[PDB]
């Protein structure tokens, strides 16, 4: 669903991010690969190193995807089905993995946006990534 | 547990701080505000309507300090985490019937609470460390279901 | 999503059930309450007994809901939002619990429809209950 | 484990049967057909396209008999389930990097496979019994992650 409030809470929280958005993707990824190593069996072709121009690169991508999503909030399905197909059908991504990432994403946001990571947003925000994952895994349902 | 000694420090040192009195609440609170269904276990705490009602809720902050307390303990008893939480296990399991899942959630928000309060210092590695404790604790609790 | 095939595989599997549908709900419930006792902290007011005119009763209900769903497959959201609100907002149902039930439901179907519980259906069917749960929990997202 | 003795019988007796040669496949198969993502771990088995390709797949039925084998074992070693699966744990964990979750899935489809083959006799209670084993096995495997 995502109420007219979460969609405001998300948008704001994202807006208050900026160019850093990309840099935050890469960081969220690192957190995940270090925190939940199980998830690494998806990026063998990646040098999950600490400064990997690869991890840093994927971030820029994951970021713009979450943004593409924040922009078409009232309609992410027809937006990410591009990825849904990829993530579902092609890459065969274990769904749980969309939780773990979606977590590090929030832990990351939390560690950079101290002023606005209010519980209100936090919750609002979770739902968002929740709705994103949901869609990214909707091509499983 | 395990924790590279390199990992203990990160956990040990970055934990020495912690507004113990506040953080316990920040977790339990955000919990009942982010994952509402958990409120089912705290109707007996007063208005949990809006989050502003949840956060400033004395009954909460009071439970939080203990939740955090139980960690402090588990943190200095990683050697034997299962047992230390034996009572608590019984209390959240065969007595409160909480889903092992909700234990991964409290530790996850807590990690966020930490991710919050300390901000920049909560390096991915330091997280990966807590992420280990949080789980190792979610399991001990889980214990009494098998 | 649910392809034009799963929707055929579901419908058929359900059609091949009949009046028994209700009786299957009640049974699925019993399986769940016995298999995953954690779930019982939702029906204190129920006598989760083996013959409970309550468990037997709820079945009839859960059943007709899954049917209401099989009938409005190309649109369950606007159908179950009735329940979504209840299950989400009012009852505060732990989402995992929609897995466990959705499991016993399939274990139950499996133990009565041996001829048609082909892996094809099984999978097709899972997705269905998956889509049901999803919606029933969509009022969480 | 635990299993009321009343529960062992149900498990012990209803298991004595089992088309051991077929069932192992029915599980592993339905697994890779119901929860596709698991196919990621068996690309090296030939065409897993449609389910008719999956089921009749020799490579599968061959792995299934062992998966079932590993249960037979765990079934007659509930006393010490963790350890028996030590190797396997290492193999599915620190070596194959499978998610503890996928272990709940294989045991769940298996239960369905059982729910299937035996049908009516697979009473809710008998299930509640296997549902205990399936988990108790999903955990031993899980072991090597902490
Ligand atoms: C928070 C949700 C996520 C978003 C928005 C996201 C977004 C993206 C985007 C846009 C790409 C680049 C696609 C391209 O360049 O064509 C991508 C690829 C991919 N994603 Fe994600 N992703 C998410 C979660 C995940 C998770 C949880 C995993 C792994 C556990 C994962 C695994 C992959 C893999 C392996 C690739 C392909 C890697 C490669 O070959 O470069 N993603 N994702
Ligand atoms: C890492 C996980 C958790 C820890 C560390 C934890 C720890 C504790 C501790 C130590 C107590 C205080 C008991 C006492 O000394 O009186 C307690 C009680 C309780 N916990 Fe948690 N808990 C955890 C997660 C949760 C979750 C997820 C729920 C379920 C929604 C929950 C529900 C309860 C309830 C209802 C009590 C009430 C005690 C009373 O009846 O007075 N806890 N917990
Ligand atoms: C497979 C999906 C499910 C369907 C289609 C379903 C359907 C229903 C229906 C139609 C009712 C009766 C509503 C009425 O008479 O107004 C109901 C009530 C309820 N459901 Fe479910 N349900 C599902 C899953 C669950 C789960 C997983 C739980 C518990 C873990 C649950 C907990 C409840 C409770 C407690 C009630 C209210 C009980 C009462 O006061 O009588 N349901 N459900
Ligand atoms: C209760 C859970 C499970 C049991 C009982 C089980 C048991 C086993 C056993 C005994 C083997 C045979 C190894 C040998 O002796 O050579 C094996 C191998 C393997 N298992 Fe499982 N397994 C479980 C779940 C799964 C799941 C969920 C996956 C992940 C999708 C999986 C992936 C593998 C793989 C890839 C091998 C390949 C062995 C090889 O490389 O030749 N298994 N498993």
């Amino acid at each position: 669903v995502l109420s007219p409030a979460d969609k405001t809470n998300v948008k704001a929280a994202w807006g208050k991010v900026g160019a850093h958005a990309g840099e935050y993707g890469a960081e969220a990824l690192e957190r995940m690969f270090l925190s939940f190593p199980t998830t690494k069996t998806y990026f063998p072709h990646f040098d999950l190193s600490h400064g990997s121009a690869q991890v840093k690169g994927h971030g820029k991508k994951v970021a713009d995807a979450l943004t593409n999503a924040v922009a078409h909030v009232d309609d992410m399905p027809n937006a990410l089905s591009a990825l849904s197909d990829l993530h579902a059908h092609k890459l065969r991504v274990d769904p749980v993995n969309f939780k773990l990432l979606s977590h590090c994403l929030l832990v990351t946001l939390a560690a950079h946006l101290p002023a606005e990571f209010t519980p209100a947003v936090h919750a609002s925000l979770d739902k968002f990534l929740a709705s994103v994952s949901t869609v990214l895994t909707s091509k499983y349902r | 547990v395990h924790l590279t000694p390199e990992e203990k420090s990160a956990v040990t040192a970055l934990w020495g701080k912690v507004n113990v009195d506040e953080v316990g609440g920040e977790a339990l609170g955000r919990l009942l505000v982010v994952y509402p269904w958990t409120q089912r276990f705290f109707e007996s705490f007063g208005d949990l309507s809006t989050p502003d009602a949840v956060m400033g809720n004395p009954k909460v902050k009071a439970h939080g300090k203990k939740v955090l307390g139980a960690f402090s303990d588990g943190l200095a008893h990683l050697d034997n985490l299962k047992g230390t939480f034996a009572t608590l296990s019984e209390l959240h399991c065969d007595k409160l019937h909480v889903d092992p899942e909700n234990f991964r959630l409290l530790g996850n928000v807590l990690v966020c609470v930490l991710a919050h309060h300390f901000g920049k210092e909560f390096t991915p590695p330091v997280q990966a460390a807590y992420q280990k404790v949080v789980a190792g604790v979610a399991n001990a609790l889980a214990h009494k279901y098998h």
